[PDB]
């Protein structure tokens, strides 16, 4: 038919974390179609300052890829999660930062 | 740059 | 020494937040340097590199050329909505074109499209032919090799213009495309139900070629090594993970392995 492809998202920050230490969390979002789509960078489930967003592109099997990126500081307790919702997903989906 | 010819199907 | 110029074409009858009418992005050996959308209708850099281009003309024509792009692909739009019997609705229009420049000095060259997420018609280049999917694609592949003409055309921008501008972008992007950043990796643990979990994980290295393994005594753990794809990072480095699973007691036999032009040697990495 049309493609329904859902995507598969990691998220990583672009140093090694230091609790403390200023850094920049990164979702990477890929392997879907159609394009529209929403991506929500999340610290504790509000919404972060100052996202940013990469020039969406896609692969040889026309499905699309994006990242999104917002400085941070890490701590011990805080969580930090990467929300996407996507109409090949049944609901939005969480994904969580491993520091 | 991109190519002048335009891709019309 | 080998290099790349793209092109990644995308419009869509449904706008949507982030995704405009019409969307082009050229990227030179994997990164962005020019940008085209239906919003701000103009070519800008996405490259500090880009300021030498000395062509003057060069960012209005080829925001000429995006400009009717755009308004073809309206047209291509309509034209396989109907062909196809479709209702109007979502609908997607995709298409990455460019050359190569290999190793030996070779040439390659493509033009694929793509409707609704899967292969339309692509070019052959060699043949002077293209490769239709559908019944759909085939009436556009019938019209096209009949009048003759626009596979010659695309087939001389992609061995000539194309490769001649390649050149041209990687002499001006040099200082970019030849420097090398090393990662910062770091490997972390944690014991699950009697299973330690070793996580190593290269932060930052450019260019994108790397490997990355488990060495147990400094044998190669293939089998039990979990590796996660090169992933981006916002300022054009990459970053790359690799796992593996041990039992606590045989913890100091496990190194970690990262290989990486911009480091003499392999760097080895514990917990």
């Amino acid at each position: 038919g049309q493609a329904k492809a859902a995507p598969k998202v990691q998220v990583y920050s672009r140093h090694p974390a230091t609790a403390g230490t200023e850094n920049i969390l990164n979702c990477y979002v890929e392997g879907f179609h159609p394009p529209k789509i929403d991506i929500a960078l999340l610290k504790n489930g509000e919404p972060m300052k100052d996202v940013k967003y990469n020039d969406m592109s896609f692969g040889d099997d026309w499905t699309f890829q994006r990242l999104v990126y917002a400085p941070f500081t890490p701590t011990k307790s805080d969580v930090y999660t990467c929300r996407v919702d996507h109409e090949a997903f049944t609901e939005p989906q969480s994904f969580r930062w491993e520091p | 740059a991109e190519a002048i010819i335009v891709a019309m199907v | 020494e080998p290099h790349s110029v793209r092109y990644f074409h995308t419009a869509v009858s449904e706008p949507s937040p982030g995704v405009p009418q019409f969307v082009s992005v050229g990227y030179l050996d994997g990164e962005a340097f020019v940008y085209y959308d239906s919003e701000t209708r103009r070519k800008e850099p996405r490259a500090d590199w880009t300021s030498a281009i000395d062509d003057q003309q060069y960012w209005e024509r080829n925001t000429r050329i995006s400009q009717n792009n755009e308004q073809i692909y309206r047209v291509n739009l309509e034209t396989l909505r109907e062909r196809y019997n479709q209702s109007r609705g979502s609908h997607t229009w995709q298409r990455m074109y460019g050359c190569d420049l290999l190793e030996d000095g070779s040439v390659r060259g493509f033009d694929q499209y793509g409707y609704e997420g899967r292969d339309f018609i692509a070019l052959d280049k060699d043949t002077r032919t293209f490769t239709a999917a559908d019944a759909g694609a085939q009436i556009t592949k019938g019209k096209w090799e009949e009048e003759g003409t626009f596979a010659e055309t695309m087939k001389y921008y992609l061995e000539n213009t194309c490769i001649e501008w390649l050149r041209k972008y990687v002499s001006y992007g040099k200082d970019v495309l030849e420097r090398r950043e090393r990662p910062e990796v770091r490997v972390s643990g944690m014991e699950a139900d009697k299973t330690l979990t070793l996580s190593c994980r290269a932060h930052g290295f450019y260019p994108r070629p790397i490997s990355i393994g488990w060495l147990k005594d400094g044998v190669v753990q293939e089998q039990e090594t979990q590796r996660g794809s090169t992933v981006p990072n916002s300022d054009g480095t990459y970053h790359i993970w690799a796992t593996i699973d041990v039992l606590p007691g045989d913890r100091g036999k496990y190194q970690c392995r990262v290989e990486h032009a911009s480091l003499p040697q392999p760097g080895l990495f514990s917990w």
